[PDB]
């Protein structure tokens, strides 16, 4: 009785909440239809984190769609499992999104947030017990990173308490979507770091590479990205859902991986992540998850941790295991590899077994750490930021809307902080 | 232990009458007389399209 | 007659004690539903009809340790009261399970094993499981010890926890809990038994005969030395030990009262088939450093008052004629001021194996208590664990926010650093 | 046995009523053609509240029916339960409305009025017992604003210790559909503030917002909202006609809800209510009826309750349910919304429950409150006259009747003072 | 021979009737009809042939409650007179039930009740039931006990009247009712027991296991109590215990008359399959804040003499240490001018069951009536409610429209004043 509640914004959130809730469904083995036909009694156990029963067997997950134009939304409901989600926690403007931040923020936001606060508050105050929320945006749009910063001071505000765990999807280096990013990012970093407790951040292009270097799959798609990110999210709320010999939910990892308060922006990663011809020749042990996690090629983010040092790190497993040889390899990694570690943090390396695993895999594990590489994601945007603002751009766009200039070097001023606060913590 | 069985038996039988609910749904729907079906009433047809004002 | 009573704190606490209880069930005759197919009362108390109920309780502020229970085989064994779960962990932080959360459900608990007590006929101690890293085995540990002490008083309270291993490590935050924790337990606690899971992980590879243990094996390891520990007041036996004899024999001072422990022997089935296994043989065994369940080597240090305990078809002459060859051994250190050095005990029933066991049905075993000063290595190590991050503070802020004030962290850090040089001086001799 | 009288005076009072016994007549099982035909013994418990028995086993309510043209008469002689009633309690004029108050009021109300009382006094007198009186009729209209004020004075002038309750629908703050209604509904509030007990405000507009909102209706006929309306009459004296764990009549209401003598105007609501087909995602319980019944879109008057603060209020439960759950929800939206109930008044929440719930539903619910946010609907109409009457305007019709000018300046003066009296409480 | 005449008044009275006649006839044999398939006598009259009729009086202002029992099963038992029913209700007004409404029906009322006393020729008490908040039950009852104060002089008069709760409240005008009838009882009544919905309810769900209870199931905890008070008179027993002796024994003064009630065991069949229930057992039970159906802290204030019956095998000497061991209860607080203390009853009749019932099959079982100083923390409660409403004279139009003078106000106020110093001044020290 640790409930949680879902929110998704923009077109990056509902394409990613939604393949996220079948990996959930066929996991717990709710039809489609929201019935339980499944096999297992365990899975009965703890599905009230996520889901409402309506009276008839039906189960309701607990989610909440957000998007200023009902495009993406209907595209939702087309897919497979959208007749599962509660219809009036659909809520949606009737404007174009704009692709603008502070259109979004200031806008369309206002009118759209008193609305889906309320929607909030049915399922927030609906369960016995409330743990925290769960946020996924992207940060280089206009709809999740507009709106999703000023729901997430809202969320403060009323729920200082609860954790506002968010899912981030960061720009990207070389090729990206939008022209006018850095503008979107940098102002949405300012609301990130004093509102949320925790950050995790993916980027695109490791997706891809991952798909290409391990996956070998010819052809990826949307799909294929998308399922990589939600196995993250269900691993890590596993803990809650079926027993263990050794329990780690969300205030556990909060709790040992953030030393101080502004530093808590993570990276994940998941194995095994095995190549279709490969299967033959790898053997599943203990040893071989531990290999996957702490190579540089599997991080979903694009910063390389050799290039920084580690704070903490983080693994997760799934399945029935030994206890020993789990412990025995995080001293094995750590002792190993020193020169990547803090000196004044002994023991870096938290662990955790979770008993059941995911279907087909017979041992799998997830992989959180934190990590002075950040300093390059962020320096990468405050470049492009710089040179786009030293001459004005396609600032006037936002200067039509309310924002004042003033904000941009407010943005880019607690931007630095942090680069400069990573840098200090190194020695 | 015996009245420990019978109590659970009854509360699976309060279950069962619980999840009747599912009847008066039916109800709720098919009421077509009061207009959760919008009925379009009092005979249309063009030579008049009315009987009862309201309707 | 006389009682014990057992009580179970945190995901520690909890599955070792139904591997203990799975020990006691199977060695006294009971079913796990408590129907037959004695010593029950210093365990069990009889209920309406033939059935027994443990004196146990199992605590804890998650339920899912403790729903394991309500679903499993022995669910119908307890008394729904005795398996008392909180609504949300302490997240390992040892002022959320003491001050915040830990307050949330102390009186509710303190009624039940002040009314478990009534049917306590002849009490005489309790015994109370802990892991020293966890939020809730430290932080409601510490809030349940203190409690206890002004309610009962001249009861001897014995504890059984497992300390941090020097190297093998879960929690990063593991050393704040350690030491917060250290200050409540040294003045409250009569006596507390020290383990470590590095030293039982490697006892159970290299000994007891296993490439991959979890933590369900080194449960029943445990089980066997509380098994040997109560098997005094249960059973017939030709050297009789009371608790209370345990706290005056085995402790010089008032703050130097923790023990280690050893059991011999452990051995294989296969490998048992070889030797006929002497009680001199097991006497040697206990001593060596690798039979120690606490990975700190004794001949570092000195060695005060051991106990001894024997059990199964030992004779009295030949224990006099063991003690006496270990007296001889010149690897075995003894601070001068004492001669005597020992307590020992004989009992005449064997232990028992367990379906699915993984020891050998051996005829005498012996289990060991000793109190030596090579434990102050390990509070060394865990108070250059501390300095470390506490230097830089890495993580005062999560403590402060649930309503610990900074200044207890001082405190411990001062009264741990007497009992650092607390055991020099006892180190000492003249 | 405390029987009520029921009058329909105007064109809106008159559908409503003619809806409201169909409500009424399923709910006990009496065929439209007056006889008993239904499935329970306790149907037949105490009809006498608001049916007459006439020889032969057909049923006759007691009902009034009131017009200035035979218009309405007609169109509800034609309606299915048209024969219902008696003939002889059509009483209407032969002139047009007028939409004037003073017209209706001493023109053709004077005429009408001798005979109306006469009509009223057989069925009052006809009864063992009598508790109150129960009218239903507009403040924007010239039928039922003038001529129902009049019949108001005079029956409290007859019977000074019934409960003289009313239910008026005011006119809407954003389309009307009258020029004059400023005019109308100022002069009707002197009499109803001093002669009725309660008087229960409905607005059009809210109607319209819960059809869309909840009901989904895309075009809401007449029908549905007085429909919806008839909910709220048929839930109040529900106590009356059948049994349950905890009685509370009309005047249980008035010595809890009111405080002073002045204040005792309410608004209403209903729970639940059925989203088409979106009901199979609904599980209805007790704390479900709660989450509808303080949510303010459910509320049938356009006054937000937020932006004012609560006095008294209550809630009724019909059907088999807990006592505890009943108990324990009042508690609990008491104290989660502290900032909008007085602090010199503790417990500011009557709760009631009712055996048996209306045909069709398992368990239905009823709110009346009563609230300091009245004063956005004064202040409304006493804006739009002031402006209109300036200029004068459309004085020139009311004059020319027998009203004195002097009868506008104290209709605002009280109406005024009614708000200021809400002002002050406020403290 | 001694018998006990019931008035049911209001809702909140003929609903618990119900329930306790219920629980009176099942339990001496008697259909209900009133045929059968000893103690009849003192609460059934045996009209001949082989029917036997109650001496109950139902009464309220309005008949939907009781045109239920009129209709029900129970309709053959009762005889039509008994059954009062008015024609409107007093609509929570006191003055509507007292002044206006409640004299119209009184002398009628009047009447039946010494009409059924001239066919009981031992009468030793009465027995009225009341709800605080309500007008009928406030209101009309003063008016009862008013007139049958000269109407029977020095014959015990009991109450059983549910007290309003902290938290839980139904009705808003309810703190001004409850001091005008706190006047008119303080003065006529013998001793009045209190009880609360809000404790019941905790009750309710934490040891009997129930997850949403109705009216139903407290109206037949409230019956066991009432059937436990009354059966030293039915019943053979040990130490019997007459209606007088509640008298003198509970109440130290004049004004300080009104007890707390509770009951032991009151247990699941599954929790009782678990329990022994012996008399140590039970005898704590009762001390214990959570099974006191007032919801107010006893160690808050001190203690009066209490009075403790028990009802099944239980044996004298047990009851001796039982109490000996409370006494040696430090959280247990007794005032030094009462170090007697207590008075026993003993009764051989178990407790009974019901069909559909919610309680465990027990062979013993004890009440228990406490005099506290504790429960002054509930009156300086109601005070401070009354205090709020009437500093902005917030509903003294209905009452003054209705006949009730505004000068009662501040009088009522007064000897509730003139109560909450009696409290504490009796508290203080010696
Ligand atoms: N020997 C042994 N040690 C265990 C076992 N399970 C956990 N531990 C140890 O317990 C420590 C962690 O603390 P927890 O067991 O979670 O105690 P806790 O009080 O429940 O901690 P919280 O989850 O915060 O409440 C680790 O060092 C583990 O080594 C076990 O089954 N056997
Ligand atoms: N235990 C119990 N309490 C009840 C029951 N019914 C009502 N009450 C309590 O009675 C209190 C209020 O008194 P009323 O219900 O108004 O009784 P009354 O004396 O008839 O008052 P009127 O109805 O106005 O004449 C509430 O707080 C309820 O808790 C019942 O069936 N059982
Ligand atoms: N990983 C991932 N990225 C996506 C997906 N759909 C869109 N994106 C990228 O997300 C970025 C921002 O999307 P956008 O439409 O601006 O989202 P919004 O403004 O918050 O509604 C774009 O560059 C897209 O290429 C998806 O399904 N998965
Ligand atoms: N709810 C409801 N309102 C109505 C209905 N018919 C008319 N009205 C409204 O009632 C208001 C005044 O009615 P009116 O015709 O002047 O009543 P009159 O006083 O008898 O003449 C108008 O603004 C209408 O919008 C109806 O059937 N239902
Ligand atoms: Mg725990
Ligand atoms: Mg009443």
């Amino acid at each position: 009785v640790r409930e949680i509640v879902h929110i998704q914004a923009g077109q990056c959130g509902n394409q990613i909440g939604a393949k996220f809730w079948e990996v959930i469904s066929d996991e717990h083995g709710i039809d489609p239809t929201g019935s339980y036909h499944g096999d297992s009694d365990l899975q009965l156990e703890r599905i009230n984190v996520y889901y409402n029963e309506a009276t008839g067997g039906k189960y309701v997950p607990r989610a909440i769609l957000v998007d200023l134009e009902p495009g993406t939304m209907d595209s939702v409901r087309a897919g497979q499992f959208g007749q599962l989600f509660r219809p009036d926690n659909f809520v949606f403007g009737q404007s174009g999104a704009g692709n603008n931040w502070a259109k979004g923020y200031y806008t369309e936001g206002q009118e759209l947030c008193e609305s889906i606060l309320d929607v909030i508050r049915k399922e927030a105050e609906s369960c016995d017990c409330l743990q925290g929320f769960q946020l996924v945006h992207s940060l280089g749009g206009g709809t999740g990173a507009g709106l999703g910063t000023l729901l997430l001071n809202k969320l403060r505000e009323e729920y200082p308490d609860r954790i506002l765990s968010t899912y981030s999807i960061v720009p990207s280096p070389k090729v990206s979507d939008t022209v006018v990013e850095p503008y979107n990012c940098t102002l949405s970093v300012h609301q990130l770091v004093e509102s949320a407790d925790e950050v995790f951040c993916i980027d695109n292009e490791a997706l891809y590479d991952i798909c290409f270097r391990t996956l070998k799959l010819t052809t990826p798609t949307y799909g294929d990205l998308n399922h990589l990110v939600s196995m993250v999210m269900s691993g890590t709320t596993c803990a809650l859902r079926f027993p263990g010999q050794l329990n780690s939910d969300l205030r556990k990892l909060a709790v040992n991986l953030v030393p101080f308060p502004r530093l808590h922006f993570f990276i994940v990663g998941f194995a095994p992540l095995t190549s279709r011809g490969s299967q033959q020749y790898r053997a599943l042990t203990v040893p071989e998850l531990t290999s996957q996690l702490f190579d540089n090629k599997n991080m979903m983010a694009a910063c390389d941790p050799r290039r920084g040092v580690y704070l903490t790190a983080s693994a997760h497993f799934r399945g029935r295991m030994s206890s020993k040889e789990v412990d025995e390899q995080m001293l094995n990694i750590q002792a190993r590899n020193t020169s990547y570690f803090v000196e004044w943090i002994p023991s870096n390396v938290k662990s955790a077994i979770c008993d059941i695993p995911p279907r087909g895999l017979k041992m799998a594990a997830t992989f959180i750490g934190n990590t002075t590489a950040f300093r390059e994601l962020f320096t990468r945007v405050d470049s492009q930021f710089q040179k786009m603002y030293a001459r004005r751009a396609f600032i006037h766009w936002y200067v039509n809307e309310g924002l004042e200039t003033v904000e941009f070097d407010e943005a880019r001023s607690n931007m630095t902080d942090l680069i400069q606060e990573y840098e200090m913590y190194e020695t | 232990l015996r009245l420990a069985a019978e109590k659970r038996a009854r509360e699976e039988e309060d279950r069962r009458l619980d999840l009747e609910l599912n009847q008066y749904e039916i109800n709720s729907t098919i009421d077509r007389l009061n207009q959760s079906q919008a009925n379009d009433e009092a005979a249309a047809a063009n030579g008049g399209s009315f009987v009862e004002g309201k309707r | 007659m006389r009682e014990v009573i057992s009580i179970h704190v945190g995901q520690a606490g909890v599955q070792i004690g139904n591997g203990c209880w799975e020990l006691y069930c199977l060695e006294h005759g009971i079913q796990p539903d408590g129907q037959l197919p004695d010593a029950f009362n210093t365990f069990f108390s009889e209920t309406g009809a033939g059935k027994h109920v443990p004196r146990a309780v199992f605590v804890d502020l998650e339920p899912t340790v403790v729903d394991e229970v309500r679903t499993g085989t022995y669910r119908q064994l307890f008394h729904p009261e005795q398996l008392i779960s909180g609504k949300e962990d302490a997240a390992n932080n040892y002022a959320r399970g003491h001050y915040t959360v830990g307050k949330e459900i102390i009186d509710l608990t303190l009624d039940r094993i002040r009314k478990l007590a009534d049917q306590c006929t002849g009490l005489q101690g309790f015994l109370i499981f802990h892991s020293f890293g966890g939020g809730t085995g430290a932080g409601f540990g510490s809030l349940l010890l203190e409690r206890l002490s002004v309610d009962y008083g001249k009861k001897s309270k014995l504890e059984f926890t497992v300390y941090p291993s020097p190297q093998v490590s879960t929690a990063i935050v593991e050393p704040y809990n350690s030491i917060l924790a250290t200050h409540s337990m040294i003045d409250h606690s009569d006596c507390a038994f020290m383990v470590d899971n590095e030293a039982l992980y490697d006892l159970c590879r290299r000994a007891l005969d296993i490439e991959r243990p979890t933590y369900t094996n080194l449960n029943r390891l445990i089980g066997q030395v509380v098994s040997s520990l109560t098997a005094s007041l249960r059973f017939d036996g030709a050297l009789n030990v009371d608790f209370t004899e345990f706290q005056t024999n085995l402790v010089p001072y008032a703050r130097i009262h923790f023990p280690i422990c050893s059991y011999a022997p452990v051995i294989s089935a296969e490998k048992a088939y070889h030797e006929q296994l002497s009680v001199a043989e097991i006497t040697n065994s206990l001593f060596e450093p690798a039979n120690m369940m606490v990975k700190c080597d004794p001949r570092h240090g000195k060695y005060m008052a051991c106990t001894l305990l024997y059990r199964g078809d030992v004779v009295p002459k030949d224990v006099s004629a063991a003690v006496a060859t270990i007296k001889t051994k010149r690897t075995i250190q003894f601070v001068d001021w004492c001669p005597t050095g020992f307590k020992m005990g004989i009992n005449y029933q064997p232990p028992t194996v367990v379906p699915g066991g993984d020891l050998a049905k051996v005829q005498r075993a012996v289990c060991m208590l000793a109190n030596t000063t090579a434990i102050a290595e390990a509070w060394s190590r865990l108070d250059h664990k501390f300095d470390l991050m506490y230097a830089k503070r890495a993580f005062v802020h999560w403590y402060v926010g649930e309503g610990m004030e900074e200044a207890e962290f001082p405190e411990a850090r001062e009264d741990l650093a007497l009992l650092e040089k607390d055991y020099d001086e006892v180190a000492a001799e003249s």
